């Protein structure tokens, strides 16, 4: 009884039958701006069912050699749906995010993957003083993938990463994880497109296996952006 | 307290204290910006709310922008006066100001 | 369009003011950038004499 | 209306508007008066409960800062030949030397307060040996009385004018002054002329001259010269402050007036405070993408 | 603490939070009805 | 005290000194869709400030010949701002509008100006058998242009067009009309990019008319959507 | 109903019908000066109406290259009347003052002055150490001009001068500014002769500007006392 | 569930427990859930009434330390002729250059403290004398504002800037600046670019940077010249912490980024963080009697 | 002691021990019975 679940958000919903109990990051729950944290005076539009709703990224292949994915929140929403029109048209956003991932595969295959939450997923680039840039950080949609997963790409560890709000699929338990997040920023608002809240990783801790005759075995993310507050309305910046 | 929007060459000492209108022929022109940087040098520098922000470092709050025609009596129009948050260029045509 | 008479200047002026409201808060005090001198000021040493 | 004020103001939410007779963003410039409209009234609000405190920009808070008031180096030496500050120097009290409290102090016509007077003092060994831990007095004298003319003259025997007795070893010497104005106020600019006849100085009341500022160096001389350089630091406290004055844009030239050139070119020069842009539709740092 | 006999040798007085800028913003005495001033 | 007006929507407000007593359509108000009246099962998206504000059209210039302009609603503001970014998104749509209409000249020129807002304007076609196509119709943002304003481009006339919600700007009285929309349609939500539910019509009846030297006289037009509904979320149509 | 203004003083009356709701400098009102307040023991005089009365000075032309004018108080009027009168035969003096200026030109003419009562207005002198003298402060009835209307002639600025009491005459607008000042001193008395609480400064922001033919348009000043009193009777300076 | 605790938990006393349905130490990892199998129920045990203390990895505790994060060694002579600190330094204050703090204020990702600043000063005569008792200026100046370009520049006289003067003979300097980031936190690390255009630096907020130090020496010079080293040291108190984060493992290469190296082999190393054992069979400090 | 006019000025605050481990060591809202969790 909690192996399965339905979400529904909008005109969108996603049933899954193995589940393994959602992740509520650090116990909370996405919620509006209250009046005694605003900051931005101006009325702030709440678009709801037109943005707080399931959008199903660019689904990626698992392979042996995998080093795993990362995509920036709200960096890989940016230019999706009634969401992106929003981010472009508002100098500020808000939203919490419900993020569920998907692998399947036969019950002869096995594997681990870590899906976590990380909030300011500062990266390191390696083996150079140089910073990284803009497009080593700015993927959009399409994501990243981890140089050294071991590491986080930032220098740090993998193994102590459960740290952060995470879940498993482990590929003999659970076919999905769901993970809802909150608002996490030092800010009650931020400019949505130069700076990203939190990073979705999904790490290859123990690779795929079988002796079955192979199959594509994708993952898919699908984002739903939770209680979306824009502030400062102008022109598009696109 | 008087913005010097007028702050160019061939504008000399009082004349940076007033912006001139003029008759046009072509529809929804462009007559002046003004750039809100308090910290660097710009039409708002040299206002009580300029000189004074400038002893501190940090600031917040909603600022107001009074604008007096100084035409004749006779003399009609109307202006759109459009800030724009930030994140992008300056718009420079009316149909994307005024959003 | 700035319409006028004729007789009326076809040229006008706007005059434009800032003013904070009452929202408006500063912080972290500091020395202005408005104003230096590089020298003593005249008549600063007959302070001394 | 008076009233106490310790935060910045909330915003209440507003709603659309579309009444006639009712138009808040319009305004008469020419009655004097600053702008009443609120952003309630120009665009459509939200509730914000304002705890931004607003107590740095207090007039206490503004001028109750320690500044640099004068700053003297002398000779400490034998001075049997000099020309020159021989181990001692008066300095007739002002606040008009140093640039950053002159503009700050004139951002007033009227100025009421105390002034804390914090003495910084320190030794150079002239072009080593060690530093000598030197007592110096710092005699005050009102404005126009009788200052020494000697290191080892009898008038620093300072039968009833305060005089601070200090090291350089010790932390800086500090005593008050208080408020000492034969009026209600300081005249921080003073539109007039201070004798009955007509060669009397312009904008100075001696009034709001708080008198001369007599340091010597109590010890004999060494038999090696030292420089010695007495630094003042005056803190206005328990001020009240009256009637706000434009900013001082142009440099300053003179303690003794407000005279001006400018700089040379813009900024803060006397044709062009602010510096130029290329035209009134030339955006100067524009986020271009 | 201020051991001292005279009231001047008091350390900094930051607690009056009294403001009136309608001296300042408003010195007419028509009070303007938030409807033209004119 | 009827002559000055402020009309404050979202970010957007408007100030006139010369209006003459703004027109309520039918003595209606504009309103979200009662649960009554409603169709669409779906949870329409409200955005509020992002879409109920004024949007500045294209000015166009009074000269002496001039016949008359026209602009289609919601054609015209179909690809302005967040209005336009959620009709491109959704298969249905309801609003109302806010019109105001602005031209000022001087105390000696004359002109009057019929500013008047017809609900489904099917237009005619002049001295042919074959019906208006699409791109007679649909012009977007710039507007039309009467070809026959005397008969209101459709076999009727203008002296009876005030019969529909209607202002005036005689350039003696006053420079500026306002006149608020209610929906107006047989059903409760439409298909914005098919259906035209309002025409503004700007008629020159009086010329314009000086013995001063000429200027530019340019007639404005600012729509704020009213009660902004959208309903069957998709992709962009664009 | 703030257009129109009458103001009566001993004798003397003025009307004007295009003013702009009169200046209370700080929000204050001239009075006698108190006893608890008083330095002076003996018994002051108040002339009241022999000397609290509209005095108008001399006007001055209006013309395209004016940068300002400028007349200290109460040296413009020391030799007025029987407030001068009073004046030269006591050591001290006492009183407010109601300033109005006037300004009027045609419905085509356009230009806007500043009409700003500053206190103290300590003059600087122009590229040079040495301090303004005395006939370069002290000008009378006819007063001065400014030099270097921009910074006010004192190194600050024209643009912050909205800070002190002041009106505008906007020609469109109005035609009279109206500022009454309160006693403005650090002391409760003053010699007249030697010092100046305040300065009237008249600046042209906007010039004057017509298509018409021309006329003289002059500027004129008017100032009454308030509240005078005089202490320290004796011989007449001259 | 939020509770106060400060001691660390007893332990009740458990029997044997053989009851279908209940497995207590099986567990599902996947949900990301740290497994709730308490001692009793995986073994059996006693009662122990625990007293140990938690007082000291309170976060408070754990960052309420004054550890050094400047330390700039600066020549103390005539400079007329260099090419360098000619008495006198800024430092862009940064919490990043010295590893040990930058390691356990990186444990989280957002930070709000005040910041107790102490100023240890130190000076050696240059390749003897005796060491003089210098007096120093360390001028707090906010981030990109106008920082002195000399020893003697009038940039010092420090109208509003707060400045602490301090000897070497007394005790270190010591200040609080208080939490002053525009947000209700500093954020740690930041996934972000600080302009609006592309250039800007990524992970540095300007808003979490404190100032600009401005030390000088306010000692006109000696004829000889002095080394003279200015330790700064930081210690947070009232610290809020939020969202942990996994320590650091490599070595740290650049204050400017989270770029990362390795060491050359394991411990620390890209592809090796805990040092090698000869096999997961192989106990590395086995006891053997 | 803390004789300053500013409250952040004060000594460091050690006696905060509160504890909520529980939103790091179980963020799910399906409170684990301790009973397998699936």
């Amino acid at each position: 009884s909690d192996r399965v679940l339905q979400l529904k958000l909008g005109n969108s919903a996603i049933v899954t039958q193995e589940a393994a109990n959602y992740c509520c990051a650090y116990g909370e729950w996405p919620n509006y701006l209250p009046d005694h944290e605003a900051v931005a005076i101006d009325k702030p539009t709440q678009p709801e069912t037109a943005t707080d709703r399931f959008y199903t990224l660019k689904s990626v292949k698992w392979e042996t050699g995998s080093t795993g994915w990362w995509w920036k929140l709200p960096d890989a929403l940016n230019n999706i749906g009634m969401f992106g029109q929003n981010v472009q048209h508002h100098y500020l956003y808000r939203s919490g995010f419900l993020i569920h991932v998907q692998c399947n595969a036969t019950k002869f295959h096995q594997g681990a993957l870590l899906v976590v939450a990380i909030p300011e997923h500062q990266r390191g680039a390696h083996n150079t003083n140089t910073s990284p840039g803009f497009d080593d950080i700015m993927k959009g949609e399409e994501g990243g993938t981890f140089n050294h997963p071991y590491v986080l790409d930032d220098g740090t560890s993998l193994a102590c990463a459960t740290i952060f709000p995470h879940q498993w699929i482990n590929l003999r338990t659970n076919n999905s994880a769901t993970i809802v997040l909150p608002w996490m920023n030092a800010a009650p608002m931020d400019f949505p497109l130069r700076h990203n809240q939190w990073t979705l990783a999904i790490i290859p801790v123990v690779p795929l296996g079988t002796r079955t005759t192979s199959s594509m075995v994708p993952i898919t993310v699908s984002i739903a952006p939770m209680c979306c507050e824009f502030n400062g309305l102008r022109h598009a910046i696109t | 307290s008087m913005m010097e929007i007028n702050n160019t060459e061939s504008a000399v000492g009082m004349e940076r204290l007033k912006v001139d209108i003029s008759a046009l022929t072509d529809v929804d022109q462009l007559l002046f910006n003004i750039p809100l940087d308090i910290q660097l040098d710009g039409p708002l520098r040299n206002t009580l709310v300029g000189n004074i922000s400038r002893y501190y470092t940090h600031w917040s709050g909603s600022l107001e922008m009074t604008f007096m025609f100084c035409g004749s009596f006779m003399a009609a129009g109307k202006l759109i006066l459009c800030y724009t948050p930030p994140g992008g260029s300056c718009p420079t045509t009316r149909e994307t100001a005024m959003l | 369009n700035l319409i006028v008479p004729s007789e009326s200047s076809d040229t006008c002026s706007l005059i434009g003011f800032i003013a904070a409201k009452d929202d408006f808060s500063l912080r972290l005090m500091r020395d202005s950038p408005d104003i230096g001198q590089l020298d003593h000021l005249h008549a600063a040493e007959a302070a001394y004499q | 209306i008076e009233s106490i004020i310790k935060t910045a103001t909330d915003t209440v939410k507003s709603e659309i508007n579309a009444e006639l007779g009712v138009v808040p963003s319009l305004n008469a410039v020419e009655t004097g008066a600053t702008s009443n409209t609120e952003p309630e009234e120009a665009i459509q609000t939200r509730t914000v409960i304002n705890q931004h405190g607003v107590s740095e920009t207090l007039v206490e808070n503004f001028l109750s800062r320690a500044a640099l008031v004068s700053k003297r180096s002398f000779e400490y030496k034998d001075h049997t030949s000099s020309t020159a500050d021989k181990n001692f120097f008066k300095w007739t009290i002002n606040t008009r030397s140093f640039v950053q409290l002159r503009r700050k102090l004139e951002l007033f016509t009227y100025l009421r307060f105390d002034a804390e007077i914090t003495i910084l003092t320190t030794v150079a060994v002239n072009g080593y040996v060690g530093l000598p831990d030197l007592t110096l007095q710092a005699m005050f004298v009102p404005t126009g009385a009788l200052t020494p003319e000697k290191q080892d003259s009898f008038h620093w025997q300072s039968g009833s004018n305060a005089s601070v007795f200090f090291k350089i070893s010790d932390p800086p010497a500090r005593i008050t002054i208080p408020f000492m104005c034969i009026n209600s106020a300081y005249s921080v600019f003073y539109d007039g002329f201070a004798g009955f006849e007509k060669n009397g100085l312009y904008g100075i009341n001696p009034a709001d001259t708080i008198g001369n500022l007599c340091v010597r160096i109590v010890n004999e001389h060494q038999p090696v010269g030292f420089t010695v350089t007495v630094r003042v630091y005056m803190k206005p406290k328990h001020i009240k402050a009256w009637a706000p004055r434009p900013p001082r844009t142009l440099p300053y030239m003179s303690i003794a007036n407000a005279n001006y050139k400018g700089k040379e070119r813009a900024p803060n020069a006397l044709s062009a405070i602010i510096g130029n842009r290329d035209s009134v539709k030339t955006m100067p740092h524009n986020i271009v993408n | 603490i201020n051991f001292y006999k005279d009231s001047y040798a008091a350390s900094a007085s930051k607690q009056d939070f009294s403001q009136d800028p309608s001296k300042f913003t408003e010195p007419v005495v028509e009070g303007l009805k938030a409807a033209p001033v004119l």
